[PDB]
DNA sequence: GGTAGACGCGGACATCAAGCCCGCCGTGAAGGTGATGACTG
DNA sequence: CAGTCATCACCAA
């Protein structure tokens, strides 16, 4: 619910009707769930049913702004469309609640203690390394839409980095083992490949419709 | 009228880090090619020699830990057995412009502060501050534990304009003391150079070389590295000594501490030696703070009375306030 | 009121250097400025299994084969040469003074009460009782640890250096001076008052202690051995590694300092057995026994806080022990 | 400025005990929105 | 008497 930052407190009183009962859709339409426990007259019931429709309906005119993006896109044999992208608040809320039960939570941490007790049976936990955090607003994020219930201006960004941007230094000098003993290529990123070629060599061909297509690229 | 919510003063009297080398006397004027005192890691069999807790004092473990040894790994630097002399060399820039902040929020407060500092300067210079810094350069205060019981200490100071040198001083650092500020005519020629640096009249770059006759193979004391936020096992290192590339060293902030031990103006025990120039006058290694906030002699009372409300303190506290502004810091509200 | 400081620190007094070994002929003692050093040598050895046997792998063919097969090890060794017979051991010693003044503290009133206690000690009894026992351990050659066991003649030459050159020279004969009794004479007490002037700040003391131990031709000398610890190596490649400096076998300075402070003949078991090194909860570790337990209330942490905080002065014998621990140093604090 | 044609086997690699205490971890600035309130030309 | 400019409380895990 984006709107006036110093007016988003009556929204809690308007949206508490989806807590407890099933009468969140009783305030605007179906005011039989707003006549018996509302205790207001016809003017008050009509004014509430009129004012509560201005949330889900339009608030203002459809427009844009100079600080918006509005990219160009080339058409197949024509000019251009301006594409003004928007921030998916619903999608970022869904993926944010999805990842807060996958990085921490009950099962995703009790499986980590089960690893810490070295006795675990197979149960799936999740680990998201090297993310980044971004803040919206600043010291006060309530001027932005809600961003407060369990967001707090912290959309969690998944990594999408290239592979080869954290390298080491090349030292193949005139050494007594840095010349002749360096005929193997002792790097730090081949341990995973050596461990995979080791630990993928014990399984038989009783489930051999997938494992016979990995050593062709290795 | 209020003080600004952001104030930033750059440091003046900016020294480098000092590097250690070793040799013998009568070669100390051919001492440009002395080899560096090196950092050596050693391992120590010792003894359990701490206090013992009585909160889980099981005598099966606690009365038996005393009899068994204690194994520690430390670091140590020594002089060579051929040599008997420590050499310490560092540089020092004296900047000037020591009342103008580098970051502010007000402009009226900035003009009030600059005219307050100009009121300080155009009736007395930096000379009382400059000769106290020249005292702490002339004796070898910056050799902290190294001069303690040293037989003879010599301090050489060079004034440098280009590749060639412009002016040279030599001293006997043990004749000059640590509690007095009695001087001669030779130290006043250094004080006028430092006071021409602090007032922006000239460019000042100094090379400070200190020799200490200690002994053959005796232990010197470089600065110890603060190793913070470890979370390790049973003390793989418990003393790491600071070095630069193959040379033991002293941090620049410890030499900077030793140069600004100027304050003999603090209330309780001003006859009991100079301490460093802090806002709250605190000597942390002795666990107390001269110039408390309750006795109105700290920097955040005298500064606000003298700049804002036109309540000039005594001159001996004006030297303390101007020394705190040569120091630097974040003096905002 | 008046609890102990949570941070205490005392810098050491009597700081020695590393003792470098060298070798030559006896009666060339006064020309011994250019004697070549004793060098550490690597050697490989073929022993037997002379060790105890575990039995968690017990079988009649395992242990018999392990005994009857040889043992192959690789050690270090230091020897006198095939023409020299005397071990020259040389180090320097600084005496600082300012004993009871700590280098770091928290409580100011505890610091002043500690300096009042130490200053009350220093004037009615000087440092002379500690200084003559220190001068005894400089007089005999206690710092030669194994290198005087069975030696024929031992010869100590202590010089006092107040300039470039010596101003004062001694010459003892370290076997006539024992290791069990503190008896003095008219040449040892001059060294004792030199050390006592150094411990009370009344002058500059720097010494150059040179010892000469006639051992024999080609015999093995015993430089200090060090820990190569906290690695978890493979194969155990070196069971013994000898400490050296640039191409010269040597003794660690802390082992020399250990020998210089074997002063304590006041520990409550006996004094006729001999002195032990002054350290709190006074414990020889090579014997596995800690004399002066905290149970019988005689250790440094009980004597010091009963003497400083509660004015309960200990016996006059134990005040030498408390001041000797202050000359030692250490980290004292919250219990 | 001469090819010539070869480099050994066996066997073995140490055990013991121990790994410190104390105090502390900086401050300033990083909010949009209507809604009168004061100004108002 | 009507636009407009600086300030003002309104919220907020």
């Amino acid at each position: 619910v984006v709107g006036n930052a110093a007016a988003l407190d009556v929204f809690k009183f308007l949206s508490l009707q989806y807590q407890g009962k099933n009468l969140l859709n009783w305030l605007t339409e179906d005011s039989a769930e707003a006549l018996q426990a509302l205790s207001d007259n016809a003017e008050q019931a009509r004014e509430w049913r009129q004012a509560f429709i201005g949330i889900t309906t339009v608030k203002g005119a459809p427009a844009s702004h100079s600080l918006a993006k509005q990219l160009y896109f080339p058409l197949p044999g024509s000019g251009y469309h301006l594409l003004a992208p928007l921030f998916p608040t619903s999608l970022v809320h869904h993926v944010h609640a999805l990842l807060r039960e996958a990085r921490f939570g009950d099962a995703a941490k009790a499986a980590r203690e089960a690893r810490s007790r070295q006795e675990s049976w197979p149960h799936g936990f999740s680990e998201y390394p090297n993310l980044a955090i971004q803040k919206f607003g600043g010291t006060k994020p309530q001027n932005i839409s809600q961003l407060n219930n369990e967001r707090r201006g912290e959309n969690w960004l998944l990594p999408s980095l290239p592979p080869n941007w954290q390298r080491q230094n090349v030292n193949a000098p005139m050494r007594h083992s840095s010349v002749f003993e360096h005929d193997f290529g002792r790097t730090p990123e081949v341990s995973r490949l050596t461990r995979t070629l080791q630990r993928f060599l014990a399984k038989t061909v009783h489930n051999n419709l997938a494992i016979r297509q990995r050593r062709a690229q290795l | 009228l209020s003080t600004a919510s952001v104030l930033a003063f750059e440091r003046k009297l900016d020294p480098s880090d000092a590097l250690m080398s070793a040799g013998a006397w009568a070669q100390r004027d051919a001492s440009q090619e002395w080899p560096a005192v090196t950092v050596r890691e050693k391992s120590v069999r010792g003894t359990i020699s701490n206090r013992l807790k009585t909160k889980d004092r099981d005598p099966a473990k606690l009365d038996a830990s005393i009899q068994s040894p204690n194994l520690q790994t430390v670091d140590v630097a020594n002089l060579p057995s051929d040599a008997d002399t420590l050499k310490v060399r560092f540089t020092l820039r004296v900047l000037g412009g020591a009342g103008t902040p580098s970051a502010c929020n007000d402009a009226a407060y900035r003009d009030k502060l600059l005219q307050t500092v100009a009121t300080y300067v155009n009736d007395q210079g930096f000379a009382e501050l400059a000769r106290r810094y020249a005292h702490n350069l002339a004796n070898a205060r910056f050799l902290w534990r190294n001069r303690v019981g040293a037989e003879a200490v010599e301090v050489r100071i060079n004034h440098i304009r280009q590749g060639e040198v412009a002016r040279a001083w030599r001293f006997d650092a043990l004749a000059i003391g640590l509690r007095d500020f009695k001087a001669d005519a030779e130290l006043d020629a250094l004080a006028e150079l430092i006071a021409s640096g602090l007032s922006g009249s000239g460019h000042v770059l100094l090379e400070v070389v200190a020799f200490a006759r200690i002994g053959d193979g005796q232990e010197v004391f470089p600065s110890q590295e603060l190793i913070l936020d470890k979370g390790d096992k049973k003390g793989q290192k418990s003393k790491t000594l600071y070095s630069v590339r193959d040379a033991a060293a002293i941090h620049s902030q410890k030499i900077g501490n030793a140069l600004r031990t100027i304050d003999t103006w603090y209330p309780d025990e001003d006859g009991l030696g100079p301490i460093a120039v802090e806002p709250y006058g605190s000597v942390t290694s002795q666990g107390k703070a001269y110039r408390q906030p309750k006795q109105k002699l700290d920097f955040y009372t005298l500064l606000d009375n003298w700049v804002l409300r036109d309540e000039a303190p005594a001159v001996e506290q004006q030297h303390y306030v101007i020394a705190n502004l040569i120091r630097g810091g974040v003096f905002g509200e």
